[PDB]
Parts: structure tokens; C-alpha cells; sequence
């Protein structure tokens, strides 16, 4: 009866740790994808500023 | 006062138990309310073996009713004699055992076993002189098989010098509820080998073949099988339930019937299986016929260590002796030569309901190994592939325990074979 209790608890434990690891890893990956996209858009805003300056300093 | 305590566990155990109590209550003239309305003091003369005497001059079976699910005990309470049982003797859980010996023996069953033992102790405490215990159960399910053998083990531990007797319904693929029955049966036989003094092997295969072939019943129900079981059990308890020439208790019977402690598994039979009165030659020939045996085993494939024959009805004891001697003398090779006078005969004057004459047979035969071989093969066919094992290991059992149970049963078979060739 103790072995049975232990096996049920180990199944609960391992599923809890696997789920938590997956959800954390997923959160980190999603946030990194959005941060890379935003960083590319910020590089665009930087390039648009360098364009507007080039145009100002052409005059 | 030679009291017996009766225990019935699980669905099968409780249905056949109930039939047993209705049949013997009828023989003793006890109605469903527990009142005596018979015609003869012999009916009451040894009534205390199975019945307690209550205040209302009520006779109450000395019976404990056990299951891990409620269903069957509600059906008992609604059954025809259901009011005769003591309400406090109903001990039931709620979970069920799912046809799972490990649930009966180790997890679900262990939670209930103490409360069952408390009632056993309360019944024994008021016994003038407890002779011992009889249990009705099947081996193929989970509660009767797993929890029943747990109960048997605990009773042995607390009453180690008392006789423990079971009526044990052995599974067959011909009348099967689940595929796991051979596992549950193999695990249980090992327990019986260690902790009972006498086990009546009642094979649902044989009961089916009798209902179908002999009684001509095309679709036999559990009710039809249990009618045979209850009539057999009535026969086998006759010699202690009614007045007569024998001064016996379960221990003297065991000592006379069981030559080696592990070889205590008996083939029962019944005759007759119709209005034509049966002559003593006909009762005698039929009771020894394979077709009347309830543990689908051919007795011509082994040898008899011991035999008890119980005749019921008014008949010539001279004629009984002559016919019993005839069968022994003409078939001497099937009776071991190294146990002299190994066939014993009892006569009770009181016949069962409806029949005028009947015979019940109890054989301790080495041919019973065929039954265990059957089960062992079904066990191995699954266990070599570990099929359905996860049901059991999920309740904490290891594969090792199955290997040991299989080995114990092959050893039991080898022992029966040793004495059959001797
Ligand atoms: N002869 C007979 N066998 C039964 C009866 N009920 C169930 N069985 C057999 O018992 C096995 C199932 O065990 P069961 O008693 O239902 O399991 P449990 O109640 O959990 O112990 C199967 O082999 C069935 O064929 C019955 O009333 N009579
Ligand atoms: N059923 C049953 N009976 C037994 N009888 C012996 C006995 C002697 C004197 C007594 C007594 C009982 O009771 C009080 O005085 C032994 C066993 C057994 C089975 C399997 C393995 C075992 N390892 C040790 C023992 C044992 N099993
Ligand atoms: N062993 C054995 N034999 C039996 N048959 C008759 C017999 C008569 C005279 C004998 C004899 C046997 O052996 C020596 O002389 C019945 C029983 C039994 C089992 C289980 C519960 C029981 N409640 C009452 C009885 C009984 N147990
Ligand atoms: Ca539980
Ligand atoms: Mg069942």
C-alpha cells in the first residue's frame, strides 16, 4: 500500500514539474519572439530618423 | 455448543451464501422472520451450529456479509430471507474492487478488513465453543478473492487453532466476467494453500456443463448455478446439522479427510441431478460419475486420497453399504492402496426439500490438479507477455509476487502428481 501511494505521488509530482517547465519555456520563447520583432521595428524607427536627418543636412 | 461462524464475501460469495441460508433455514423450519414453524425436534436439536438464539425466541444466522460495494447487500436485504440476517452483520464499503485482487487484498480491502474482524470477534465471543469458520466466495473477482483471502489470513492469525473452511468458486473461460480472472485465481489459491483446512472447489465450468447438458437448460443463469451450489453445501453440512450417529466437529472431519496439509482441495458432487424414485444403485453410480462432479475434473485421471459420501432420506443402510462396497471393490485402482478404509459413509434420515433420496459426494482426489493446471496455463499465457499487469502494479504489486504465486501453484500440481504415481 505504501508503494502504491508513492507511485501515485510520483506521477503527480512529475506531471507538475513537466507542466511547469513547459509553460515557463513557452513564456520565455514567446516573449523573445515579440522582443525580436519590436527590436526590428525600433531599428526601422532609427533608420527613419537617420533618413530625416540626411534630408535636413542636405539643405 | 459447537458453533460455526459463516462469512460470505463479494457478489458471488453473497449470492451463493444467501441460497445456502435460505435452503438450510427451510430444512430447519425457520421462516424469513426467524421463527421456528417445523414439525420435529430434530430440526432444532442441533440448530445452534449455524443459528444464534435471540430474545424474541428468534433464530438468527451466525453470518457475516462482506462486500466492497453495496449493490449485492441491498439485493440480499431485499431477497426472500433477507430479514433473517443480523443488520449489524452487514459490513460494506463504497469503492468496489473492480475485479482486481490487489484492490481486494492490499488497498481498498485493507481499509475495511478491521471492521469485518470486529464483527467476527463479536460473534465468536458469544459462542459457547466455536469450532471454526466457513467462507463463501469466488476466486475470479476482486472482493471475494482478494479481500476474502485477506480475511482468511487475519482469522488464521487471531484463531490459529480453529478450522477454516471455504466454498470457493473457481473461474472458467466458459463463464467469465473479465480476462483477469486467472490472475485473481492464482493469487488466491496460494493463500488457500497456506491458510485453509478444507476448500471445496466449485468450478463454474462444471456447473455450466451440468445445467446445460444434464439439466437441459439452454441459457443457464447464475441463479441456476447457485441452486446446485446451495444444494451441495446443504448436503455437505448435513452430517453436523442434524441428529444422528456421528460425534463430529470440523476438526475431526478435517483430520479424517486431509492426509497432507497442502492437499485439502475437494471435488464436490451431488445426486440426483423428474418423479421416478432413485434406487440406491442409481444414487451410488451417479454420485461417482464425472458428470456429477462440480470441479470439472475427470476422477479417472487421478486417484482418491479420501472420500466422504453423505446419503439423505429413508433407505436401507445395508443396501447403502453394499453399493458403496461394490463401487470401491470394482474400481479399486482409483483409490490409493496406502490409505486403508479411505471411503467413509454417513446417512441422515432427513431428506432435502423435494427429493426423496439424495447423495452428496466429497472427494480428495489427485485429479484436482487438472483444475490448477488449467488456471496455471491461462495465467502463463498472459503473464509471459505481462498482459493486464498494469492494473495490479498500479495498486503497488510487483511482478515478483506474480512469479511467486505461479511457482506456488506449479508446486501444488507437482505434489498432487507425486501422490498420484505413488
Ligand atoms: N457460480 C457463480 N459464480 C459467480 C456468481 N457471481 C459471480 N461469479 C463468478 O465470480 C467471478 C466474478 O467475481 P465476483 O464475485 O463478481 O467479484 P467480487 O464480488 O468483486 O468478489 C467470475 O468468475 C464469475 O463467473 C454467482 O452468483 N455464481
Ligand atoms: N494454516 C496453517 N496451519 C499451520 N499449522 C501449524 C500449527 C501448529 C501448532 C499450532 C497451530 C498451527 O495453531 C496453534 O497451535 C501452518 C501454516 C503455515 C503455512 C505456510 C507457511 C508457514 N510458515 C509457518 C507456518 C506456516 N498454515
Ligand atoms: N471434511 C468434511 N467432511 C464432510 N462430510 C461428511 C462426513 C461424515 C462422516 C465422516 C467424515 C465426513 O469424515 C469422517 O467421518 C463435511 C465437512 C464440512 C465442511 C465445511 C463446513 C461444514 N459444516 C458442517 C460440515 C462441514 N467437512
Ligand atoms: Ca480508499
Ligand atoms: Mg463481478
Amino acid at each position: 500500500i505504501q508503494k502504491a501511494i508513492e507511485e501515485n505521488n510520483n506521477f503527480i509530482k512529475m506531471a507538475k514539474e513537466k507542466l511547469a517547465q513547459k509553460m515557463e519555456s513557452n513564456k520565455e520563447n514567446r516573449e523573445a519572439h515579440l522582443a525580436a520583432m519590436l527590436e526590428r521595428l525600433q531599428e526601422k524607427d532609427k533608420h527613419a530618423e537617420e533618413v530625416r536627418k540626411n534630408k535636413e543636412l542636405k539643405e | 455448543m459447537r458453533e460455526i461462524v459463516h462469512i460470505q464475501a463479494g457478489q458471488c460469495g453473497n449470492q451463493i451464501g444467501a441460497k445456502f441460508w435460505e435452503v438450510i433455514s427451510d430444512e430447519h423450519g425457520i421462516d424469513p422472520t426467524g421463527s421456528y414453524h417445523g414439525d420435529s425436534d430434530l430440526q432444532l436439536e442441533r440448530i445452534n451450529v449455524y443459528y444464534n438464539e435471540a430474545a424474541g425466541n428468534k433464530y438468527v444466522p451466525r453470518a457475516i456479509l462482506v462486500d466492497l460495494e453495496p449493490g449485492t447487500m441491498d439485493s440480499v436485504r431485499s431477497g426472500p430471507f433477507g430479514q433473517i440476517f443480523r443488520p449489524d452483520n452487514f459490513v460494506f464499503g463504497q469503492s468496489g474492487a473492480g475485479n482486481n485482487w490487489a484492490k481486494g487484498h492490499y488497498t481498498e480491502g485493507a481499509e475495511l478488513v478491521d471492521s469485518v474482524l470486529d464483527v467476527v470477534r463479536k460473534e465468536s465471543e458469544s459462542c459457547d465453543c466455536l469450532q471454526g469458520f466457513q467462507l463463501t466466495h469466488s476466486l475470479g473477482g476482486g472482493t471475494g478473492s482478494g479481500m476474502g483471502t485477506l480475511l482468511i489470513s487475519k482469522i488464521r492469525e487471531e484463531y490459529p487453532d480453529r478450522i477454516m473452511n471455504t466454498f470457493s468458486v473457481v473461474p472458467s473461460p466458459k463463464v467469465s466476467d473479465t480476462v483477469v480472472e486467472p490472475y485473481n485465481a492464482t493469487l488466491s489459491v496460494h493463500q488457500l494453500v497456506e491458510n485453509t483446512d478444507e476448500t471445496y472447489c466449485i468450478d463454474n465450468e462444471a456447473l455450466y456443463d451440468i445445467c446445460f447438458r444434464t439439466l437441459k437448460l439452454t441459457t443457464p443463469t447464475y441463479g441456476d448455478l447457485n441452486h446446485l451450489v446451495s444444494a451441495t453445501m446443504s448436503g455437505v453440512t448435513t452430517c453436523l446439522r442434524f441428529p444422528g450417529q456421528l460425534n463430529a466437529d470440523l476438526r475431526k472431519l478435517a483430520v479424517n479427510m486431509v492426509p497432507f496439509p497442502r492437499l485439502h482441495f475437494f471435488m464436490p458432487g451431488f445426486a440426483p441431478l423428474q418423479y421416478r424414485a432413485l434406487t440406491v444403485p442409481e444414487l451410488t453410480q451417479q454420485m461417482f460419475d464425472a458428470k456429477n462432479m462440480m470441479a470439472a475434473c475427470d476422477p479417472r485421471h487421478g486417484r482418491y486420497l479420501t472420500v466422504a459420501a453423505v446419503f439423505r432420506g429413508r433407505m436401507s443402510m445395508k443396501e447403502v453399504d453394499e453399493q458403496m462396497l461394490n463401487v470401491q471393490n470394482k474400481n479399486s485402482s482409483y483409490f490409493v492402496e496406502w490409505i486403508p478404509n479411505n471411503v467413509k459413509t454417513a446417512v441422515c434420515d432427513i431428506p432435502p426439500r423435494g427429493l426423496k433420496m439424495s447423495a452428496t459426494f466429497i472427494g480428495n482426489s489427485t485429479a484436482i490438479q487438472e483444475l490448477f493446471k488449467r488456471i496455471s496455463e491461462q495465467f502463463t499465457a498472459m503473464f509471459r507477455r505481462k498482459a493486464f499487469l498494469h492494473w495490479y502494479t498500479g495498486e503497488g504489486m510487483d511482478e515478483m509476487e506474480f512469479t511467486e504465486a505461479e511457482s506456488n501453484m506449479n508446486d501444488l500440481v507437482s505434489e498432487y502428481q507425486q501422490y498420484q504415481d505413488a
